[PDB]
């Protein structure tokens, strides 16, 4: 009855300024945010396909996830996705996509 | 070992360099 147990992942950083997550009990190391430890924020956005980063310049792309393609502009799909704090369902929930 | 100070970095690395955006074809 885990339901109150403590996550054995804990948080560190790297002279790099990075981040790694440690597994207390298996020992294991990762980069990647294991879902026990991810803020709200991070599984609302962790569930869209289209994820913002900079470039060299500052100018920002946004990735797909599932057909692997980026775009220069913002898809309205992650716009709505940003909007979650003011009308959270945009008169419809994501799970029908026309891509 | 590394049994003080911090624990080990893992295999593999977060992509460092960003994946690439369209140079021109059809965007």
């Amino acid at each position: 009855g885990a339901m109150g147990a403590k996550s054995m992942w804990t948080e560190h950083k790297s002279p790099d300024g990075r981040t790694y997550y440690y597994n207390t009990e298996t020992k294991q190391s990762t980069w990647e945010k294991p879902d026990d430890l991810k803020t709200p924020a991070e599984q609302l956005l962790s569930k869209c396909p289209w994820k913002e980063y900079k470039s060299d310049s500052g100018k920002p792309y946004y990735y797909n996830s599932q057909t692997k393609e980026s775009r220069w502009a913002k898809p309205k799909e992650l716009e709505d996705l940003e909007g979650y704090q003011n009308t959270i369902v945009a008169g419809s929930l994501i799970t029908k996509s026309n891509l | 070992g590394a049994m003080s100070g911090s624990p080990p970095l893992p295999p593999g690395a977060p992509p460092p360099p960003p994946p690439p955006p369209p140079s021109g074809s059809g965007n």
